[PDB]
RNA sequence: CUGGGUUUGACAUGCAGAGAUGUCGCAGGUGGUGCAUGGCUGUCGUC
RNA sequence: ACUCGUGAGAGACUGCCCUCGGAGGAAGGUGGGGAUGACGUCAAGUCAUCAUGCCCCUUAUGUCCAGGGCUUCACACAUGCUACAAUGGCCGGUACAAAGGGCUGCGAUGCCGUGAGGUGGAGCGAAUCCUAAAGCCGGUCUCAGUUCGGAUCGGGGUCUGCAACUCGACCCCGUGAAGUCGGAGUCGCUAGUAAUCGCAGAUCAGCAACGCUGCGGUGAAUACGUUCCCG
């Protein structure tokens, strides 16, 4: 029930309940889950403790869970930033990076 | 807007195309080769289209303006293809559209006035059912611009049956151009 | 469109994607109907005036 | 045989009567599978249901053209001139009961300006 | 409908019923009936089963108690006598619209209870024929 | 996005195959904005064209997988 | 051993005429050919602006191409020298297959 | 718009270089004026 | 034979009892929609489609070339897609369109790949060849900013193109931002119409396309009335 990245989703399908880690959304999910391996329509209650450690295993060698994967992230941004690239001149002023066009409506990255 | 092209309104019924010749893949090039003719070279032209053949029919009120020949090689070198030219005449010159506005595009031209002009046209070609004649546009260099036009008989546009002919040209003065048309029923 | 960018058209272009077709009559670059290879506006004064064949108004 | 047209929004369908016990079949299946639906069913069995003939009579069908409330509509119309041509008895009745009428509705072209049919945009 | 009235829509009754018919048409949302159907069919069916063990008189019966006689206008508040054939249309389109704002999961069983509150008359829908009706003769004065 | 292969544009590279028997010295005009900067370049200056003037461009290995064009912003704002 | 006489043409009336002047021609040989069979009609369609800022005003502009199959069932040394000679279609395509 | 070339002007009467271009094998002008104009549309109004 | 494609035709005019209703007829009394824009208004738009009077540039305001730029960005308005959820989302089954387009073209079976694709070229200048979704029966989630939403961002890729950094979109994987029917005020629509769901085309190597112009699927509500505003 560890969730092995820290937090335990409260209950319902096994299927989804991954998709709170970090690393991992629906399609590795499927992969974990099919290889693992556990049904879909199993419950993340009714999981027995070793039965959560097969997951453990699995998984946190292949890819990246959390913080490592927060970090690296973040990582590339701080050198692509002062990298010189254009594409990281744009962060610097928090302006759109895919050239989009910042005339009207930009507002994910600008805010309210 | 107001008032759509005759000619054009009445394709199905009573009009024919000046260019009557077929194609598919050659068809954008045809084009292309008469855009050249009619530019080059009047009541009216028609073409006929054949492999290696062209017909490039002329309709004119004088027919004598040998030098025909040459134009025949003239056109050649841009077609590339065996021109068999027919100039031809058109009975009652008085009543054709474009004739009648090429007849009155010399009046303007050399400095008669336009009522003068116009009530030859409207009086001798009625001398048809009715005709609708209107000149537009800088007359008598005036600096301000106005359209008026004359009329006998009976004109109706909105019927699809009634064969009118249209023309125009563009008569040039010391001043600009004037717009003539030429509605004849 | 000018003179000299026609004959640009009609050129050699040098790589095959600058070939951009200008209209024959019109001389204008945008809205040229490929086989007609006409300018839009250049369709009306031919359709109108009964020079393309098979080519009439209209709806429907 | 008794051949009848049917039509309805564009599409075309074929009908024959051959007489015998109570079903129809289209195209190699059964009205049921075909249409699932509880108001496409009285609505084909209606000329057969008002007059009361109803298990009298075969039908075969084809089916082209449209979409499943068309073909089942077209149907209704299909039959409604088939039941003539067993006997003109019928025609008073089905006149009546307003079955031969085929639908004028058919969908209008899209204009210019327009973006369906009759809706404007929006405006100043 | 300056110049003079259009005619009225012709309308096709399985349970061969006016009633339902229309209710599917005010039920219909997108312009799909098969799921305004089954969503009257699932409502309609729950409350044969359940609690009043008949299909149709449930909902006519139902439907009487929501059906306003009286109705408020303004001319610039003048009450009007309400036509035979309109008061069934505020009946029925009242009752689909409460069924849209009541809490339960699913519309077979919101469109289910309304009717049963519609019978008993307990429901948000037989809560506005009071309301009208409260307005309308409250009035009186300006009806001239 | 080349699928297959990197680009440089011909008249660049060979310059800086002239660098290579200096193994590379001084900073290089330079007017192809596209291409791509090829390992070889890693440690050499060129002055690259802002449709305006001539900025110079060091390079390092940070610069690898990125176009020779994106460190020369074309347009200004700075209100 | 089938021969076959494709038309394409714009006007209707125009190829009336010339699927006439096929039978006459193959008729002089004598009997055979399918007789003409009518073959659905082609439609492009060209919506135009009516010089410059007016969108909503348009034309259209069809234009369409009338066919005919035709087919000759019999082919005869005698058939195929008059049938290509004699038979001068104006301004209509035949493509013979 | 910053440049690099050209001059009756592109139109009629392989090795170098960013590349055009080298060096060997009167025309023209999206240029001013739609309140100089023609032609072609919009609109009041399918009234 | 029945369709269906065209090619000829007939059939609706209150013609039989102002208008209420009759009998057939596939149809009613402007059957449905288009094409059509009188005499004129606004010195209405365009010298930038093309022409053109006058004036100006003639050693450049003409004329090639690479480079940028037309894609910026505190903001403001307008037009439109996608949404805010169970008349749902995901996913397995099973099925109904008619208009179209195709020679530097459209591209099948087949094997490779998670997929955009790669491979290879059958057939084809065409009623032959290439090119539905919503629905219905089941399953699963349980009224949560979620299995709603698909923006933004980070890694990687494919494809045309000499070249996709300025700026192409395509789909795999991580991220899952605002958003819980919207203030004053405002438009669209009288029946196969509103609302929703796809498909094709023109321009086009490629595509900023949710635009534009056509086609067909499902398919409502209401028109008591003329005082009330608008013309
Ligand atoms: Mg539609
Ligand atoms: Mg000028
Ligand atoms: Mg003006
Ligand atoms: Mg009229
Ligand atoms: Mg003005
Ligand atoms: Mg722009
Ligand atoms: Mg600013
Ligand atoms: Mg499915
Ligand atoms: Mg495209």
């Amino acid at each position: 029930a560890r969730l092995v990245g820290v937090d335990l989703p409260r209950d319902k399908r096994m299927e989804i309940a991954l998709t709170y880690i970090y690393g991992i959304g629906r399609t590795r999910s499927n992969e974990i889950l099919a290889a693992t391996g556990i049904d879909k329509n199993m419950r993340t209650k009714d999981l027995t403790d070793d039965q959560v450690t097969v997951l453990r295993d699995y998984i946190e060698g292949n890819l990246k869970v959390e913080g490592d994967l927060r970090r690296e992230v973040q990582a590339d941004i701080r050198r692509k930033i002062e990298i010189g690239c254009y594409q990281g001149l744009r962060h610097r002023r928090g302006l759109p990076v895919r050239g989009q066009r910042t005339k009207t409506n930009a507002r994910t990255r600008k805010g309210p | 807007g107001q008032k759509i092209n005759p000619h054009g309104f009445r394709l199905g019924i009573t009009t024919e195309w000046k260019s009557r010749w077929y194609a598919d893949k050659q068809y954008k090039d045809y084009v292309k080769e008469d855009v050249a003719i009619r530019k080059l070279l009047i009541a009216d032209v028609e073409i006929e289209r054949t492999r290696d053949r062209v017909r490039v029919d002329i309709h004119t009120a004088r027919p004598g303006i040998t030098e025909a020949d040459r134009i025949r090689a003239d056109l050649e070198k841009l077609t590339g293809k065996q021109v068999q030219l027919n100039i031809l005449e058109v009975k009652n010159p008085e009543s054709q559209a474009q004739l009648v506005a090429q007849g009155v595009a010399e009046q303007l031209s050399n400095r008669v006035a336009f009522r003068r002009a116009m009530r030859k046209a409207i009086q001798s070609a009625m001398r048809v059912k009715g005709i609708r004649v209107q000149c537009s546009g800088r007359l008598g260099g005036a600096e301000m611009s106005r359209s008026e036009f004359y009329r006998e008989g009976r004109v109706p546009l909105h019927t699809l049956r009634a064969d009118i002919d249209y023309g125009l040209y563009e008569a040039k003065t010391t001043f600009g151009r004037i717009g003539v048309k030429v509605w004849i029923y | 469109a000018k003179k000299a960018l026609v004959h640009k058209a009609n050129k050699k272009p040098k790589f095959a994607v600058r070939a951009y077709t200008r209209c024959n009559k019109c001389g204008r670059p945008h809205s040229v109907y490929r086989k007609f290879g006409l300018c839009r506006i250049c369709l009306r004064e031919m359709a109108h005036a009964g020079e393309l064949p098979g080519v009439q108004k209209s709806s429907w | 045989p008794i051949q009848t047209v049917g039509r309805r929004k564009e599409a075309v369908v074929r009908v024959r009567l051959v007489p015998g016990t109570g079903q129809f079949n289209l195209d190699g299946r059964t009205l049921e599978n075909y249409f699932p639906n509880k108001v496409h069913q009285q609505l084909i069995k209606a000329p057969l249901v008002t007059v009361d003939r109803v298990d009298q009579f075969d039908i075969y069908a084809h089916l082209d053209g449209g979409g499943p409330s068309g073909q089942a509509g077209a149907l209704r119309l299909a039959i409604a001139r088939a039941l003539i041509l067993v006997q003109p008895e019928d025609r008073p009745a089905l006149k009546k009961a307003g079955f031969l009428t085929r639908d004028p509705r058919a969908i209008e072209r899209k204009k210019y300006g327009l973006k369906k049919a009759r809706k404007a945009p929006q405006y100043s | 409908p300056r110049k003079g009235p259009a005619p009225k829509r012709p309308l096709v009754n399985v349970y061969g019923s006016q009633l339902v018919t229309q209710l599917v048409n005010k039920v219909l949302l997108e312009g799909k009936k098969s799921l305004a159907e089954r969503i009257v069919y699932g409502a309609l069916e729950q409350a044969r089963e359940k609690t009043g063990t008949d299909p149709v008189v449930t909902l006519k019966r139902a439907l009487d108690n929501v059906k306003p006689a009286l109705e408020v206008r303004s001319r610039r508040q003048v009450p009007v006598e309400v036509r035979p054939d309109r008061s069934t249309t505020l009946a029925l389109r009242w009752l689909v619209n409460f069924s849209r704002q009541r809490r339960e999961k699913t519309m077979v069983e919101r469109l289910a209870n309304e009717i049963l509150d519609a019978s008993n008359g307990l429901g948000a829908s037989v809560k506005r024929r009071e309301d009208t009706h409260k307005m309308a003769e409250a009035n009186r004065a300006f009806a001239h | 996005s080349l699928k297959k292969g990197p680009f440089v544009d011909d008249h660049l590279l060979k310059k800086v195959d002239v660098q290579n028997e200096k193994n590379t010295k001084q900073v290089i005009k330079t007017w192809s904005r596209r291409s791509t900067i090829i390992p070889d370049f890693i440690g050499h200056t060129f002055a690259v064209h802002d449709g305006r003037k001539h900025v110079p461009v060091f390079v390092t290995e940070a610069m690898v997988g990125h176009k020779l064009g994106e460190f020369a912003p074309t347009r200004t704002f700075k209100g | 051993q089938k021969i076959r006489i494709r038309l394409k043409a714009y006007d209707h009336e125009a190829i009336d005429a010339s699927a006439r002047k096929i039978v006459e021609t193959v008729t002089r040989t004598g009997a055979s050919v399918v007789g003409p069979v009518p073959l659905p009609t082609e439609k492009n369609v060209y919506c135009v602006i009516r010089p410059h800022k007016y969108k909503d005003s348009r034309e259209h502009f069809e234009m369409r191409t009338h066919k005919r199959l035709i087919d000759i069932l019999d082919p005869t040394p005698k058939t195929v020298d008059a049938l290509m000679r004699i038979d001068l279609p104006a301004s209509v395509d035949v493509n013979i297959q």
